[PDB]
This record gives C-alpha cells, sequence and structure tokens, in this order.
RNA sequence: AAUUUAAUAUAACUAUUAAUAGAAGGUUACUAAUAAAUUAAUAAUUAAUUUUAAAACCUAAAGGUAAACCUU
RNA sequence: AAGUAACUUAAGGAUAAGAAAUCAACAGAGAUAUUAUGAGUAUUGGUGAGAGAAAAUAAUAAAGGUCUAAUAAGUAUUAUGUGAAAAAAAUGUAAGAAAAUAGGAUAACAAAUUCUAAGACUAAAUACUAUUAAUAAGUAUAGUAAGUACCGUAAGGGAAAGUAUGAAAAUGAUUAUUUUAUAAGCAAUCAUGAAUAUAUUAUAUUAUAUUAAUGAUGUACCUUUUGUAUAAUGGGUCAGCAAGUAAUUAAUAUUAGUAAAACAAUAAGUUAUAAAUAAAUAGAAUAAUAUAUAUAUAUAAAAAAAUAUAUAUUU
RNA sequence: UCAUCUGAUUAAUUGUGGUUAGUAGUGAAAGACAAAUCUGGUUUGCAGAUAGCUGGUUUUCUAUGAAAUAUAUGUAAGUA
RNA sequence: AGGUAAAUAAUCUAAAGGGAAACAGCCCAGAUUAAGAUAUAAAGUUCCUAAUAAAUAAUAAGUGAAAUAAAUAUUAAAAU
RNA sequence: AUAAUAAUAAUAUGGUAAUAGAACAUUUAAUGAUAAUAUAUAUUAGUUAUUAAUUAAUAUAUGUAUUAAUUAAAUAGAGAA
RNA sequence: UAAUGAACAAAUAACACUGAUUGUAAAGGUUAUUGAUAACGAAUAAAAGUUACGCUAGGGAAGGGUAAUAUAGCGAA
C-alpha cells in the first residue's frame, strides 16, 4: 500500500478523473450550418407547420381586420385596470382552442422583443418559446411542431443564410 | 504543441514528399583514397523508407 | 449521420472476446507495456539527427515571393473575370481585388511564364520582378511590363490604402530603395526595373554623388 | 370543493457566466439582557433611516503564569 | 527540474506596470495589462535532453494623459566576479564624464534615424475571497453531522453515521422429495433405470421438473513460461468499489460543405496554387511528349545525373 | 518467571526539575540510544518522485493471424 | 547428458480429435453448428475394450507378447 | 446497374501476441404516444439460433417509463492486482 | 580480397552565396583539408573501491540426466 488516496481504496480518488470546466465546444463550417438551417425551414414548409405573419411592407389584396394585427404581437396586455385577467392571455387562449393547439410545441420568431406576447404566452411556458430572429437556431425550429415567423424574420433569415454567388456570365 | 526538433531542422531539408541530407564521412581523413570514389561521398541523398516516419514526427510542421 | 463519416472507436481492457483484453494490444511485458519510450528512439546507436552533417544556413533577408503565370491571367480574361477599364494597370492591388493572386501577399508577387504561348494580352503589368521568358510574351503581346520596389507597409499601402485613409487620413509615402541588391536589380534594364525605366531622381542623386 | 405535474424555502456543495462588496471562537457561570425617534400611508404595527442600553473570564504583549488563573 | 516547493518579511481591496534615454528601418508607430495570428519562424543548446522571442494586424478596456521636479554625479561609461535555457535591468569591488555646441541605442567605424537615465501620479480591462441570479448529458461514495470518536508525548493523522423498503448473496437451524452404510480421485457431461411433484386436451402406452441405482468419459482457473494437474504465482465466500481518459499539437483515412480555391470574414493570418538550391537579382513547349523546358553540378552553349511542367479545357 | 550467579561506600542507586538531536545530539565506543529499536527518528510538502521490474486491465460474435532470426546499442529482462 | 552451438524439414509455441497404457514436440489428421448412413487415415480385432478367419516354417526358453544388453561360452543346422 | 428474403454450384470458416468489421447489457442528454385490462422488479415454466428480449402464473410497489426508435456521450460490463 | 572511425566543437585555404537601419565589416554557408572516439555505430572535456551494518524491485535465465571418475563382474592369460 502507499498513500490513502489510491483509485483502488474505497475512500480513494478516481482514476483519469475530470476538472470543470469541461470543454465540450465543437466547431462547424457557416456554409454547412447556413444550409442546415435552410434545410430546417424547408422542412417546416414542407410540413405545412411554418406560419409567416407579416405586413405593413408588402401589397395586400385582401385588408387585414380591425381585430387583428399585422405584427407577432398581442397589443391591450398592460391595460389591467379590470378584473383579475386580462384581454391577453384571454386572446391567446382563445388563438390556442381555434386552432387546435393546446400541448402542442409553438415557437415564435420576431423581429425585435414583444413583450406583448411574451407575457400573454408566459402561462404556457411549458410548451411556447419566443426568440428573436437573431438567437434561433436549428433545434428550435425543428423541435416546434408549429413555428410562426414574421416576414421580416424571414427575410433576415433567409439574406443571412444565402449562397453567395459572383459574376458567373456563361453561355 | 509541438516543437521542431532542431537537430533533425539543421540536418535535413524538406524536398517535394520527403526530405534531403548531407553524405557522412568526408570531413577528415581523406588523402590517400581516390578522388573519383570519394565524389561519391560529395552531395546529397534522400530520406530512406525506413525512417521517413521518424522524420514525420521529428518534424510535424515541415 | 452520413454513412462513412462516424467510427466506433476501440475499447481497450474490457473483456476477452473484445479481441482487447487484458494486454489491451500492448502485447506481453516490456517496457512499451507499462511505461513510456519516444518513437523515434533506436536504442543508443547513433540517431539519424546525429549521424549526419549539419547542412546549409536560414537567409533571414529572404523574400519570398508570391508566383503568378500567365496562363491565369488568360483563363480569368477569357473568363470574363479581369474586369480592367481601359488604360488601366495590373499592379498587385488589383491582383489580390479581382482574385488573380489570393491568401497574404508578404512581401510581392513574380509573374512567371508557363502560358506565354496563348497569352495574347495587350494590357499592362506591374509586380516585384517577372521572369525573362514573361518579360518577352508581355512584350510581343502588345502589353507592358515594369518591376517595383515595395516594402512590406509600402506593399500594405499599395494592396488597402483605405485602411490607411480610415485610421490615419494618409497613405504613406513609398520608401526609396535603400539597400543595394535593390537599386542594382530596379537599375538593370533587362529585369524591366522601374528606377531606370523611369529615369526617377534616386539615380541622378547617386550619380551626382558618386561624380563629386 | 379535491388531485397530479413545472418552478420557487429561513435548509447542501461543485463548475461556468453576470452583477455587488472587501465580512469572532472557547470556559462557565453572581448567565453575558435593551430602549426609543422620523415623515406619507384608513392615539401607531408598512419597513427603513437614524439613535441608543447591557455584554463575566481566556485567546503573547496593564505585570506574571501551568489559557479561561493570579497580582496591581 | 526551477527561481518551482518550502521558510521569512511587508502592503491594499486589490497589488504590480504605465505614458519611451520604446520600437523600427529611411516609410512609419506612438503609455500600461491580458488574449489570437505572427510562431514553434528568428534565436539558442555536453549545437544533447531541450529552451524560444519581438515588430505588425486584430479582441477586452478607460476620459487616458498628466506635473508634483529649481530636470537629477560617485550617476552614465569602463574593468572585473555573478545575473530570467533565446531576449536583460538590477547587482559586490574599483576607476569615472558631458550640457541640448550634449547624451543613450547597434561587436566595431562612418552616415542616417530615433528617444532624453540618474524626479514623480495614474482609473479600466486582472487575481483571491464572500454574497445574489441563471445553466448543469456534475455530485446522495464531490449531498450538510466531525476535524468529533479514536490513534500519537507532539507536530500530526482521522472514522461509521438521513428516512422507508428490502424472497440480493455469502452464512446458520429445521422440514419435504430422492439417493446413500462392499466403495476410492476437480464432484461435471453423456447414457439409463427407479421414486416423487406439477399439469383445466395425461386421449396415454402422456409431458416436464427434482433426485450421487448403474455404465462410459473427464489431470480446477488465471499469471508467467520452451513447457504446469503440477508439489511454480494469486484466490475462505459473497455484495459494493477498482484500470487507455483530458487538454495543446502533427500526420494519415472516410464522409459532408465549398472548390482553383478552402477557413474567417474588421485587418490579418494558415494550407493549396511551381519545381529546385546551402543560398543569391534564377524559374517550365522557338509552329509539341521528351529528343522540348525549369532548377541544381558545368557552362561558349550543349551533352551527362536526379526531379518536375506542358498532348472544349487551367490542378 | 523460577533457580543459580555478580556489585552492594561507590567510576554507587534513585526522586523532582532543567540543557544538548535530525548533517544532527549523547556515547567508559556496541554503528549504542535519540518515545517497543537509527550505517542517521518521526510529521507535512515537493509528489501521482522515478522503476528498461512485478502484478492487475471487466461483454459477445465474425474474418485474417506471427516471432523468439540479422544488425546496432554502457547492450544482451529494454529499444530501433 | 532431458548438455551446448549453429544447418536444412515437421510439430508444440498458438492445435482441439484418433494411436503411442498414462504423454506440449512422435505416427495420422486441422474443431462454423448438427446429424450418424457410407469410404476411411494411423493403430488395432481372446476378455478388460469397438472389431478376424487362414497358409508356410521356427520357438519350448513364458524366450517373447508396445522402452531388443555386449565381448564370450555351450548345444544344435549344409557345402564340398 | 439497388435493398430484403429465398434457391443452386463452388471455395472458406482452430488460434496466443497482434490487426480489421459487427452487435448487446447499464447510465445520462435531445425528440417521444400509451396506462392499474398498465409499468417496474423477483421466482418458476415455455418461445425466438438465445451475453438479450419476450409469453403465462404468482408476490410487492406505483395512476406510473427519460419507454419504442434515431442520435450524442460516458465513473458503460470484474474469479483474478 | 585487410591496411580503419560518425556527428558536435575548433583550425587553414578558396568560392562570391547571405551581410539583421544602409556601407564595409563581424559571423554564417558552399568546396577542399587536419587531428581517432582500439569497449573501434564513438554517453561527458572530466571518475576507482568496500559493506560479514546494509535496504528496495525482480529472477532463481538436496532431487532429475551422464557415467569421465569410483566400485563390481565377465572374456582372454
Ligand atoms: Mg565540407
Ligand atoms: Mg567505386
Ligand atoms: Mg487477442
Ligand atoms: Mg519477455
Ligand atoms: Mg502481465
Ligand atoms: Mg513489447
Ligand atoms: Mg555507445
Ligand atoms: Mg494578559
Ligand atoms: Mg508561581
Ligand atoms: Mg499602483
Ligand atoms: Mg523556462
Ligand atoms: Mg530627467
Ligand atoms: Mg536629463
Ligand atoms: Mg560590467
Ligand atoms: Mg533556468
Ligand atoms: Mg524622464
Ligand atoms: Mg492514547
Ligand atoms: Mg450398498
Ligand atoms: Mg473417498
Ligand atoms: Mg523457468
Ligand atoms: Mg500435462
Ligand atoms: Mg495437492
Ligand atoms: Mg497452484
Ligand atoms: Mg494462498
Ligand atoms: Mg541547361
Ligand atoms: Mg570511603
Ligand atoms: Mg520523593
Ligand atoms: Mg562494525
Ligand atoms: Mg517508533
Ligand atoms: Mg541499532
Ligand atoms: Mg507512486
Ligand atoms: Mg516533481
Ligand atoms: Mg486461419
Ligand atoms: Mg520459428
Ligand atoms: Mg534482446
Ligand atoms: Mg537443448
Ligand atoms: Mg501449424
Ligand atoms: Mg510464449
Ligand atoms: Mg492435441
Ligand atoms: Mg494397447
Ligand atoms: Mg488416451
Ligand atoms: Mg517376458
Ligand atoms: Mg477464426
Ligand atoms: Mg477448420
Ligand atoms: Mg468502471
Ligand atoms: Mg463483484
Ligand atoms: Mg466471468
Ligand atoms: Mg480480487
Ligand atoms: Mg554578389
Ligand atoms: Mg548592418
Ligand atoms: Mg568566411
Ligand atoms: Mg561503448
Ligand atoms: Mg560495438
Ligand atoms: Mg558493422
Ligand atoms: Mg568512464
Ligand atoms: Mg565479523
Amino acid at each position: 500500500v502507499g498513500d490513502a488516496n489510491s483509485p483502488t481504496r474505497h475512500n480513494g480518488g478516481r482514476a483519469l478523473a475530470r476538472t470543470a470546466p469541461n470543454d465540450y465546444t465543437t466547431e462547424l463550417p457557416s456554409k454547412v450550418y447556413s444550409m442546415a438551417f435552410n434545410n430546417a425551414l424547408s422542412h417546416q414548409y414542407k410540413s405545412g407547420k411554418l406560419f409567416v405573419i407579416g405586413g405593413e411592407k408588402v401589397d395586400l389584396i385582401s385588408p387585414t381586420p380591425e381585430l387583428d394585427l399585422n405584427r407577432l404581437d398581442l397589443v391591450n396586455t398592460n391595460t389591467v385596470e379590470g378584473k383579475e385577467i386580462f384581454e391577453g392571455e384571454v386572446i391567446f387562449r382563445k388563438f390556442l382552442e381555434e386552432f387546435q393547439l393546446k400541448g402542442k410545441r409553438l415557437l415564435f420568431i420576431t423581429d425585435k422583443t414583444r413583450e406583448g406576447l411574451i407575457k400573454s404566452s408566459d402561462p404556457y411556458k411549458q410548451k411556447v418559446d419566443v426568440i428573436q430572429k437573431e438567437l434561433v437556431e436549428v433545434n428550435d425550429i425543428l423541435r416546434a411542431q408549429a413555428v410562426f415567423i414574421e416576414l421580416e424574420a424571414l427575410e433576415y433569415l433567409a439574406m443571412a443564410h444565402q449562397k453567395e454567388i459572383l459574376h458567373s456570365v456563361s453561355n | 504543441l509541438m516543437k521542431t526538433h532542431k537537430g533533425t531542422a539543421k540536418r535535413w531539408r524538406r524536398t517535394g514528399n520527403t526530405f534531403k541530407r548531407g553524405i557522412a564521412g568526408r570531413k577528415h581523413g581523406n588523402i590517400g583514397w581516390s578522388h573519383r570514389s570519394l565524389k561519391a561521398l560529395t552531395g546529397r541523398k534522400i530520406a530512406h523508407p525506413a525512417y521517413s516516419k521518424h522524420l514525420k514526427r521529428l518534424l510535424p510542421y515541415h | 449521420p452520413s454513412d462513412g463519416s462516424t467510427k466506433s472507436f476501440k475499447r481497450l481492457g474490457r473483456g476477452p472476446s473484445s479481441g482487447l483484453g487484458k494486454t489491451s494490444g500492448r502485447g506481453q511485458k516490456g517496457q512499451k507495456a507499462r511505461g513510456k519510450v519516444k518513437s523515434w528512439f533506436e536504442g543508443g546507436q547513433t540517431p539519424i539527427y546525429k549521424l549526419f552533417p549539419k547542412i546549409g544556413f536560414t537567409n533571414v533577408g529572404a523574400k519570398p515571393l508570391k508566383e503568378l503565370n500567365l496562363k491565369r491571367i488568360q483563363w480569368f480574361h477569357d473568363k470574363n473575370r479581369l474586369h480592367l477599364q481601359p488604360g488601366e494597370v495590373l499592379d498587385m492591388n488589383k491582383m489580390r481585388k479581382l482574385g488573380l493572386v489570393t491568401g497574404p501577399i508578404k512581401y510581392g508577387v513574380k509573374i512567371l511564364a508557363s502560358g506565354k504561348f496563348h497569352y495574347n494580352l495587350p494590357i499592362a503589368l506591374e509586380a516585384s520582378r517577372a521572369s525573362a521568358k514573361a518579360i518577352a510574351a508581355i512584350e510581343k503581346a502588345g502589353g507592358k511590363f515594369t518591376a517595383r520596389y515595395y516594402t512590406p507597409l509600402g506593399l500594405r499601402a499599395h494592396l488597402n490604402p483605405q485602411w490607411f485613409l480610415e485610421k490615419r487620413g494618409r497613405v504613406p509615402l513609398q520608401a526609396r530603395p535603400t539597400k543595394r541588391r535593390d537599386i542594382d536589380f530596379y537599375s538593370k534594364e533587362e529585369k524591366r526595373g522601374y528606377l531606370v525605366m523611369e529615369k526617377d531622381k534616386l539615380l541622378q542623386d547617386i550619380k551626382e554623388a558618386q561624380n563629386k
């Protein structure tokens, strides 16, 4: 026997032990990451679970309803001088049951912070995630069983994850 | 990170997909021998496959 | 994952039928079984890094040049990737900008003549130097070549002048040659040296120094 | 009017990230404790900002010792 | 190994460094402190084991530039003994200047550049600790007890231990079925009677399970060895624990992205794009495949040796 | 432990305190003792010292499958 | 010398199975898993123990029968 | 011009050191229905060419799976110190 | 067919290759040459003993074979 720290002992140390912070970072080319992102978006679109919510920058051939908005947000939430509940969560639940998606994973990609939507979807945090266009990931998109994305956010992501072309003049 | 083995660096150089070297045995005791024979001890040779692996490990960045 | 992009790492010391059991590939006994020995240690005999003599020296004054052949220039032309406005010179700045010479340019560029038989561009060219065959081909095609002298800082200013304009508001003046080798090379005419080909003041100053 | 999931305690540690800051123990006993003030809130409790009372012996340097003792 | 471990001394919330007697190279930058490239390159070594920068370009960072000194003498410099593995400012002994008409910097000299020692202050990015919030392909043997019990004169060493459940094994007694008091060896396999048990298709002349009648065969297992039943090593049994992992790199292989380009995208930078030479200012078909051309050796130039490049499209 | 033997006014035997020790004390000298044993004690750290030596290295299936020779070696238990 | 040093096979090393009574190295033959009809290798066929019937000579000593012990001596066999 | 399964002819399938393919048990992370007529664990008896899972009966706990499957990783497998 | 010795570090000459701000130098490189490591593929410029006071990690790198010797018999004389 030697010292009391030998791994072969009951109170001994552990052989070949790790020391936190363990490094598990991995790297992957940006072109491949962009291709994967396009593939995830295409998968959602092909599955018919990608919804696009936008306006005010493109020509509309059908006018927007008075009650609705052209942005991925729910206005009239901070007005809580009513009853114990207010309009935001009520409208969100009505949307939820109207479209028949209650315990289903939902993703909301936005351009800027939508505090009304965040507050209104807080009760369903277990299944609904809200992210800005900057911070979205392939795992979020692929996990979501229904993905909503604003038109400007989709424009931005498409531009960012775009194949690059120069000149390329040919017969 | 590994470091180039400077002795091998000074005695060997990279050429093509292999290494070159000088000859051994022509720095003294040359008188009395044939010049047309010692001609074979002047110049360079190439690395040998028996030690190519050793050289690759000794000169990682070459 | 895609097929052929993942394997199973060989697991050691975890059973007889695994094929890598008690010895786990080490073999039977020895220093290598339960110890560490250099891969290039050969038991005492004079090593390959001792038997042979130390040959040569490292030239710290070296100026490696990126090589550019004429076939690449002609190829860019025929691909319509050589965008030169009429009466414009193809120098190292334009080589970098167009993509003729890619990567970092430490010291300069030398034009070699590999596609000389098919080179027919009458454009003008600038570089640190060029081969004799390259000079002949460039002139035969109706072009023009001159070899210019750049230091590291001067070549940085030449390649990326807007960097200097943004950071300091001015591009540094190109430095006059100071060595003997540079002055001699760029005073040679068969090399198309810029000093001689443009009859600039430096050679005149040197001449006024000698004649005194 | 119940019953399960997911977070949260005055009641764990470790690694990282981000903020803020550079805070008594022992001995046993004549046991080693408190009191108030301020304005804005339908005789007053919001807490939080100022004031305070007590607190034996020992932990090298009022002196000495064999720590919780002794002598001035 | 290493100016590391250890001992000693002295501060503060931080300390230290800090606004050029610095880099550089004739063009220029403009204080410190960390990080990436530069780069395992220059440099260095019983030229062994090995050690190893700076310019420059980026990232973090703060308002980052300031005056407090009558501008610095036993000082610079020199000789000598030491002195961060490359790179150097301090340092024992002794000689010892100059005034910006001057001085420091390079083995030396000349020319040119650059900065002003012997006087000073300086946030922030940093280290440690303690709280608060967040995330854990972390811990119930890294999950709160206790530095206690106990061991040593002492320095010092140092335990078990939450709750509930628990047909887990080793181990003990008893019962049941079966075999066993004329038979001899790794205690098991096969062959084969007989007893017993269960069976809701045992229709039976049935099936299955347990059991040392009887017969044949059978030299425990690892290690280490040319070779072991070996009377060579290790094991009383069982339960739990016990061993190819991490970074920082180089080479090779497969697939995937892009492709004469790839990675980054602020500037840089690393591979590839041209072979060669110790190196130098040299560098690939004179209207075609080596008999041409490039490099090295030799040059009038070739020949000679060795590599390498050329037969709509550059690899 | 029992029996036997030796010194028993001394260079005697003992009590209570104190000083000298880890490159280091004491020693009528035996490498003797320094807290049940020293040719230099213990504790902690360097430290997971080093070990060409010994012993261990845990599931299954499949295909191929050796050597114990030469040379070199401060080398013959190693390594190339 | 079951010694030692090298040179040709082969086997063990790393090879189970049959024979050599038992048997790392000898004779035969190379186990993917079974089945068990046929032809077998080496070795054997009185019983233990799977499997045989004969011909021609010699032995009388249990010689011998799965590890041949010599010089020599005695007694016997035919060629001229 | 593949993949799966099956059929015919032929060759091959002992193995230490060693090399090369393939798979299973355990745990953790991502996705993830179902539910006491279910799940998990244990014993006995059967099934699949069987280190593993499954079917039946019995016993205990639980309104219940980090479940089937694909990935990523290991304090991932012990008669040998 | 023997008549021989690596690389490091020194030294001499030639070459015209590089000259760390430039110029020359210094120094390095290329070509030729010198000195022997005889344990002769050469550890370092530089190194002998003793332990019956000894310590650790390992290997064993009377029985068995042989019958030269010894003892005993036999043949021949
Ligand atoms: Mg020479
Ligand atoms: Mg000859
Ligand atoms: Mg094996
Ligand atoms: Mg061995
Ligand atoms: Mg072993
Ligand atoms: Mg080995
Ligand atoms: Mg030697
Ligand atoms: Mg006191
Ligand atoms: Mg007193
Ligand atoms: Mg300070
Ligand atoms: Mg160091
Ligand atoms: Mg001053
Ligand atoms: Mg001054
Ligand atoms: Mg000095
Ligand atoms: Mg040092
Ligand atoms: Mg000053
Ligand atoms: Mg005690
Ligand atoms: Mg009987
Ligand atoms: Mg018996
Ligand atoms: Mg042996
Ligand atoms: Mg045996
Ligand atoms: Mg026995
Ligand atoms: Mg045994
Ligand atoms: Mg034993
Ligand atoms: Mg030629
Ligand atoms: Mg007297
Ligand atoms: Mg008394
Ligand atoms: Mg003695
Ligand atoms: Mg003791
Ligand atoms: Mg003693
Ligand atoms: Mg140890
Ligand atoms: Mg150490
Ligand atoms: Mg085989
Ligand atoms: Mg052999
Ligand atoms: Mg050997
Ligand atoms: Mg033998
Ligand atoms: Mg064989
Ligand atoms: Mg062996
Ligand atoms: Mg056999
Ligand atoms: Mg027999
Ligand atoms: Mg047998
Ligand atoms: Mg007999
Ligand atoms: Mg096999
Ligand atoms: Mg076979
Ligand atoms: Mg384990
Ligand atoms: Mg176990
Ligand atoms: Mg087992
Ligand atoms: Mg054990
Ligand atoms: Mg010259
Ligand atoms: Mg100079
Ligand atoms: Mg010279
Ligand atoms: Mg020797
Ligand atoms: Mg020798
Ligand atoms: Mg030889
Ligand atoms: Mg010696
Ligand atoms: Mg004696």
